């Protein structure tokens, strides 16, 4: 309704100031958390654009290796997208007071959003390459968003506002859960460091990904191709 | 099709059953024991392939019609809420609504 | 009925189940370039937008950590002079990368963190312009686009010449610029067989080009006709008159390369020919005149073919009489 | 051990058909006339928490049905040889 | 009377009936390096002026879009500062697109609309760039102006070695820079007709150039003498020394190919010769001579040649004693 | 044991006691592009942080030597205005070198010496800006990671065709882009002796590509099947069933050379064989398909094999039955 801030445009523009204790302010620990976000969209949607996205143009179309800590990455990022959409109505409620459109509250969850979506369309697509250690851009990830949420949860509790918050019980989750990523990734880091037999097997559902274990996307090429033709043995 | 893939895999099984045990001293007596016993392999694993990709074809339809049940109480939810916020629904028909 | 090369030159290859996709990774460049124009140009608008608002971003840190966006202002002077929004730094990104640097918004030396994230966004940025300027211009310079104007005969012959068949067609030239070291690579493909029971699906063996030293080169200025003579080492030497028609397994490709004079990247020319687009016992007509001193050559004339009395045998059956 | 998983599936499916009730005495509770206790008494974010977790409980469910068909086929291969 | 190539290297053809031209059409750059050079210049200087122009009426349609041309000033900050005319946009439109920037005239915050067509104008000028600088340079970096730095002989010769006739002509460098890869193509082209009727009217058939492998490849440092060793094969067998005059139908060509050692781009070297260009029975003058420790030869003496007993025969004639 | 080339093509070469160092400083573009990626970027970005700082430590000579780092300040107008620390001359120098160019720093016309080093500045800044642009353009453009997009067979076969045993391999193609004049070399390297005692340790000779004409080209669409026949000229002839093995010496290696046609610079993809991964009496399935008009080519089935019936002697020995 205003112009579009980051911050506080009222109290005769004040919250953008520095003054006292530098990283002390709240404006200055979202501009820290939109950080990496935008390191991984911006590194990834390259990468992800060169390598898979449409390179191959129709021409690609089929042996799946998975790596270890496979069930815990997309379980562990089913919570995260669970406790970030969380935040994005815990912010735009905290927002929608008063009209002054602070943008603080849901544009880096936002961003964090489209992060971790791209974080595990890069997984997806850095397994069944196997090149396995062009993961150094995800590790890279969540110890820059793990070290800001830290930095974050101790501002947090250097204000003393703890436990009533539910923005102070969502961040302390979205603490723990980015350390529980960077120690599944340096898990992938402990074995070996920096296969399964498939010969005309074409029943992919005890090896393809959690999410697609889970609703079945791998079939849908198979009611396609029904369309086509009436299957066989 | 994936029904009809079902059938036509059941009956050379169960035909192959109802051989084996009406020439079963002709089959011990001409000691061919485990070669029929691979036949009876092959036929079961073809039996558990197609009633494995029937399966799921059936999980794959659950999935996406109860996916589209859930934007049922999404959309009925929102609706009550956004009407008996604003105008009257009397605040105890919208637990008919949701429920 | 389903042809290996298509007529305009493109492949009818469908490349199942390529399962090495890292090696696809490992390279970037040639994947690069390989695109289609209008994901070549979002790549270029989006690798300049993503280097531009993510040092946008990092100068709104460097404005935001010296406290210059906030408006209560005292004495101490600025990191970056009038930055005030973060538009106004995706301004000041926009000056630096693109070295149009106006002024009104420039860097001062009191932020030595800005100084330095001032040399690793021009060197980022000299380095994603060397990139992304030098791959726009190797996708435009792409000899690919010239090989078009290299027409061939939409219908290839076989005709009689010194006592042999020769199997004929024509290719022309449509401008002037010539092109160096024009190799001509004639490849019969079909189905074939071994004796002991290898049965190959698309067999591309060459014919040689009948050129005078056995070397395939020609000089390709006015359209020339390519003849290679069939003879009893040649895989063509059993072809029936009554075989050139549709669903034979039958084909013959035409390889022509050669480099542009033009620009100096080389090129490669390539046409099909299916059995029923062979015309048994036909040839072409003379196509070049010469009028006021200089020689002429039809270029409406030039799939015109003219009938011609062959005998309607093979050429195994042309050394018995 | 395949059961079992195929039964915790249904424990943790049937777990989580445990929150539709609640979501409905929040929602028509928040109907009579930011902290915690306000942000789960909100009934938009509440009716979204409700498609999340109806969401999760139906995804669980079908996983608990298909291991369980997986399990029951390899025994039907089993004892067919067996027999 | 018509020669085919001319003796500088440029060739007679008149291309007659092309009406293909959408097949000039999906190709641009070959056609645009393919221009004589003012009308390079001018597509240079007209595609600059064009998208200085179509984005400086951006820029004016942005300023008058925001009332900033209007001369009545509140205190509401304009998009562009200090913009009052159509040519202060020429001149923004000149600052920005070149990456001057000046910053009397600099782009505010206050219209996002300004932004994106900021955006759009230094792409399109960053990649007209990329094109324009490029096909310059593809312009001006061409071998096709080395050739006539690779000079023939004015006249060729026929004369006796080794007991056989041989067809001789020299050519000659003029510069250090050394050609990799030199090869020969001598193409003797006239109208022939075949035993079965089919006459061809500028047939290129290529004569082998006698090397000593057999591969025609020289090492031009030096200038040496082509020699091709009339044989039985070859198509000058029946050569009469009264058949070398004008308005006889006999025409050799030869092509220089090779690629230029400083350039790295590679080059086509032509020339002809007439019926009574070539001297029966004649040879060339030794024209190498050694001094101080190093070789000289003498380009005054290229051309110069001398008269030697052969006999007036063919060299069918010459396996009949 | 030891291979000479591995299975990606790398060459397991030390190369001891090179003493001519000196020609290796006579070369510094091919050695400075031969470097691995972040020697690259540490050299560009020290080679511009060096330019950079060694002009502003000009241009700090420059303000110091007119006084104008003195704040004492009369009247008398600076050199180059507001220049007041070394971090202010600094950021001149990257205005300057750069040309950014933002106008709170800038040249007066005072000095001449600040005239002749802004001159000596832009002269040496844009010579540098020429060799690293076009330095690490030429880095990204090469076409060695061309490569390991041109896969070979994991196992090489020999098998029975046209009566003759025939060393047979097969190398696919990954993307659409084709490969201009692909060449074939085949070289078997082991340790021969001569009859009169020469002992020679590597010994590279060439077995000919049995393609149809005798010269090696192929046209590398669909993945073929590269077979040499061996004949009695091959050093293949006495290769027993039972050579098969390890640490038997013995080592073929396949050379695919061509231009790739996307970037228009030339390739190299070689892979090597040790005796072990040669199969006997073994051939490939067919891969090819056809559906729908168009063919198919499975890259699943690219190193499938089968067995087939071959007597187990050599092919001296199939000369004598």
């Amino acid at each position: 309704m205003g112009p579009l801030a980051f911050c506080g445009s009222e109290n005769h523009s004040a919250a953008y100031r520095v003054d006292q204790g530098v990283l002390n302010n709240g404006c200055f620990v979202d501009a820290l958390n939109v950080v990496p976000h935008v390191f991984l969209l911006f590194i990834t949607f390259p990468i992800l654009f060169i390598g898979w996205g449409s390179q191959s143009s129709k021409v690609h179309i089929s042996t799946w290796l998975h790596f270890p800590g496979h069930n815990l990455r997309w379980i562990l990022t089913f919570m995260l997208l669970f406790v970030l959409v969380c935040e994005i109505a815990e912010g735009i409620l905290s927002d929608g007071v008063t009209e002054s459109h602070h943008l603080h509250l849901y544009m880096p969850a936002g961003m964090a959003f489209m992060a971790a979506v791209t974080s595990v369309v890069y997984y997806h697509n850095i397994e069944t390459s196997n090149f396995p250690k062009l993961l150094i851009a995800l590790l890279v990830y969540w110890t820059l968003a793990f070290i800001t949420k830290t930095i974050k949860f101790v501002k947090f509790l250097d204000h003393a506002i703890g436990f009533s918050q539910l923005r102070f019980c969502l961040t302390g989750l979205l603490v723990i859960l980015y350390g529980m990523l960077l120690l599944v990734e340096v898990n992938v880091i402990r074995v070996r460091r920096y296969d399964l037999q498939d010969l005309g097997v074409r029943f992919l559902q005890p090896f393809v990904n959690l999410l697609s274990k889970g609703t079945y996307w791998w079939m849908n090429a198979f009611i396609k191709t029904a369309h086509k033709k009436p299957i066989d043995l | 099709d994936l029904q009809q893939l079902d059938d036509t895999t059941q009956l050379p099984l169960l035909s192959h059953f109802a051989e084996t045990v009406e020439g079963l001293t002709t089959i011990r007596a001409f000691r061919y024991e485990a070669r029929f016993q691979q036949k009876l392999l092959e036929y079961t694993d073809s039996n558990n392939i197609a009633s494995l990709f029937l399966t799921a074809a059936n999980r794959w339809l659950e999935v996406r019609m109860e996916y589209i049940g859930a934007c049922v109480v999404l959309i009925a939810a929102v609706t009550s809420i956004s009407n008996s916020l604003h105008r009257e629904l009397s605040a105890g028909l919208v637990g008919l609504g949701l429920t | 009925r389903a042809r290996f090369v298509s007529k305009k030159g493109n492949c009818n290859v469908a490349h199942k189940n390529i399962r090495e996709q890292g090696r696809f990774l490992q390279d970037v460049f040639t994947t690069l370039v390989d695109l289609k124009w209008p994901h070549t140009l979002l790549i270029f608008t989006m690798s300049f937008l993503c280097s531009w608002l993510l040092f946008a971003m990092a100068w709104w840190l460097i404005a935001f950590a010296h406290g210059d966006l906030a408006p209560s202002e005292g004495t101490a002077e600025p990191c970056v002079t009038s930055i005030h929004s973060f538009s106004s730094a995706f301004l000041f990104s926009i000056e630096v990368q693109v070295t149009i640097g106006f002024g009104g918004r420039m860097v001062t030396e009191e932020c030595p963190l800005a100084i330095l994230i001032l040399i690793v966004q021009n060197i980022v940025g000299l380095m994603i312009n060397a990139i992304m300027l030098g791959s726009i211009f190797m996708k435009t310079a792409q000899a690919h686009r010239r090989a078009e104007t290299l027409i061939f005969s939409k219908h290839a012959v076989i005709a009689l010449r010194h006592g042999r068949l020769c199997f004929m067609l024509r290719v022309g030239d449509l401008r002037k610029s010539m092109i160096i070291s024009a190799t001509i690579h004639m490849q019969v493909v079909r189905k074939t067989t071994s004796p002991e029971g290898e049965v190959v699906p698309l067999h591309q063996v060459d014919i040689p080009m009948e050129n005078g030293v056995g070397g395939n080169s020609i000089f390709l200025v006015a359209p020339l006709i390519i003849y290679h003579v069939i003879d009893a080492n040649s895989p063509l030497y059993d072809l029936a008159p009554s075989d050139l028609h549709h669903h034979q397994d039958l084909e013959i490709i035409v390889i022509l390369e050669g480099v542009v004079e033009t620009t100096g990247i080389t090129t490669q020319a390539r046409t099909s020919y299916l059995a029923d687009e062979i015309l048994w016992g036909q040839r072409f007509v003379p196509i070049v005149a010469e009028e006021d001193g200089r020689y002429s050559v039809d270029y409406s004339k030039f799939d015109n073919t003219v009938k011609v009395p062959t005998p309607l045998c093979t050429a195994r059956q042309l050394d018995e009489d | 051990r395949r059961l079992v998983l195929s039964s915790t599936f249904r424990i943790l499916a049937d777990l989580l058909g445990f929150a539709g009730p609640l979501c409905i005495f929040g929602i028509v509770d928040h109907l009579g006339k930011v902290s915690s206790q306000e942000f789960l008494a909100n009934a938009y974010v509440l009716a979204v928490l409700l498609f999340l977790a109806l969401l999760l409980q139906r995804t669980f469910l079908q996983a608990s049905y298909y291991v369980a068909i997986e399990t029951g086929i390899n025994l039907r291969g089993a004892i067919q040889t067996k027999i």
